[PDB]
C-alpha cells in the first residue's frame, strides 16, 4: 500500500470548486463536506453561487465527486491497486469527456490535491453543442442517481490510470439519457505512484435537499468500494511482484539499452532504500 | 545473432521490458 494511505486514515475535510460554461451559460459551484475513505464514505453539500444552475444537478455528480475517487474504500488486499491515494499529497489531474447521447458534451479538467489538511477538487468545465430544448438544458432529468461500476485500468505510458463507464440518467418521460464517460488521471508530482491491475469501483449515491438552504443546491451521500480482484489473485501479485525474472535479449546494442534502463530503475529503488518497491 | 540475459525485479517491471522487447523482435523476425 502507498505512503499516501496514511492521509486518508481519518475524516478529511473536502472543498470542491467548479467553474462551468455550457453553451455560454456560465456558472460556479462550491461544495464542502467530509470524506471517510476507511468506509468509502463522502458527504457533501454543493451550492450554485451564480444563481440558478443551467444544467441538472445529476449531470455534475461525476465531475464533483466521482471527482474525488481517492475516498474509495479499497479492501486490504486490493490497496496495492489504489492509484488515487498514492498520488497524494501532491495529487493528480483528472480529465474527462462526458458525451450525452443525442445531445452535447462536457469536457472537464480538475486538480485533486491536499491544501493544508483539506482535500481540494478544483474543476474547469466546458459544455458545447447542447440542445437548448434538450434533456440537459431543458431540465428534464429526474433528481436521482443510480449505482454504477467504474472500470479502472492502468495507463503506464502516462504513469496514471484510465476509466470508462456509462451513466444512466433517468428522464422525466420515463426514458434514459446516457452519459458516456472517458476518464484520465495523471499524478501532479514526480514521485512514485501505484499503477493498478484491472478492477472497478462500485459506487452508490443518494441525492437530497437541505430544507434550510435558499440557493440552488444539492446534498450528496456516496459509498464507493473497489472490487473485481480476488484475495488469491492479490496474493499471487504480491509474490510475483517480488520475484526476479530472466529476460532474453537478441543483439548486443539492444541488450545494452535494456540494461541501462534496468540499472537506472534499480538505482531509483536503492536511492529510496527500496521503500516503494512492491508496496502492499 | 547473439543472445543475452537480463535479471528483472518484479512482475510489473518485467512485463514492461518483455513487452517492448517482444515488439522489437516482431520486426527482425518478419523474415528480416
Amino acid at each position: 500500500m502507498s505512503k499516501g494511505e496514511e492521509l486518508f486514515t481519518g475524516v478529511v475535510p473536502i472543498l470542491v470548486e467548479l467553474d462551468g460554461d455550457v453553451n455560454g451559460h456560465k456558472f460556479s459551484v462550491r461544495g464542502e463536506g467530509e470524506g471517510d475513505a476507511t468506509n468509502g464514505k463522502l458527504t457533501l453539500k454543493f451550492i450554485c453561487t451564480t444563481g440558478k444552475l443551467p444544467v441538472p444537478w445529476p449531470t455534475l455528480v461525476t465531475t464533483l465527486t466521482y471527482g474525488v475517487q481517492c475516498f474509495s474504500r479499497y479492501p486490504d488486499h486490493m490497496k496495492r491497486h489504489d492509484f488515487f491515494k498514492s498520488a497524494m499529497p501532491e495529487g493528480y489531474v483528472q480529465e474527462r469527456t462526458i458525451s450525452f447521447k443525442d445531445d452535447g458534451t462536457y469536457k472537464t479538467r480538475a486538480e485533486v490535491k491536499f491544501e493544508g489538511d483539506t482535500l481540494v477538487n478544483r474543476i474547469e468545465l466546458k459544455g458545447i453543442d447542447f440542445k437548448e430544448d434538450g434533456n440537459i438544458l431543458g431540465h428534464k432529468l429526474e433528481y436521482n442517481f443510480n449505482s454504477h461500476n467504474v472500470y479502472i485500468t492502468a495507463d503506464k505510458q502516462k504513469n496514471g490510470i484510465k476509466a470508462n463507464f456509462k451513466i444512466r440518467h433517468n428522464v422525466e418521460d420515463g426514458s434514459v439519457q446516457l452519459a458516456d464517460h472517458y476518464q484520465q488521471n495523471t499524478p501532479i508530482g514526480d514521485g512514485p505512484v501505484l499503477l493498478p491491475d484491472n478492477h472497478y469501483l462500485s459506487t452508490q449515491s443518494v441525492l437530497s435537499k437541505d430544507p434550510n438552504e435558499k440557493r440552488d443546491h444539492m446534498v450528496l451521500l456516496e459509498f464507493v468500494t473497489a472490487a473485481g480482484i480476488t484475495h488469491g489473485m492479490d496474493e499471487l501479485y504480491k509474490k510475483l511482484g517480488g520475484e526476479y525474472f530472466t529476460l532474453q535479449i537478441r543483439g548486443r546494442e539492444r541488450f545494452e539499452e535494456f540494461r541501462e534502463k534496468n540499472e537506472a530503475l534499480e538505482l531509483k529503488d536503492a536511492q529510496a532504500g527500496g521503500t516503494c518497491f512492491n508496496a502492499s | 545473432l547473439e543472445y543475452f540475459t537480463l535479471q528483472i525485479r518484479g512482475r510489473e517491471r518485467f512485463e514492461e521490458f518483455r513487452e517492448k522487447n517482444e515488439a522489437l523482435e516482431l520486426k527482425d523476425a518478419q523474415a528480416g
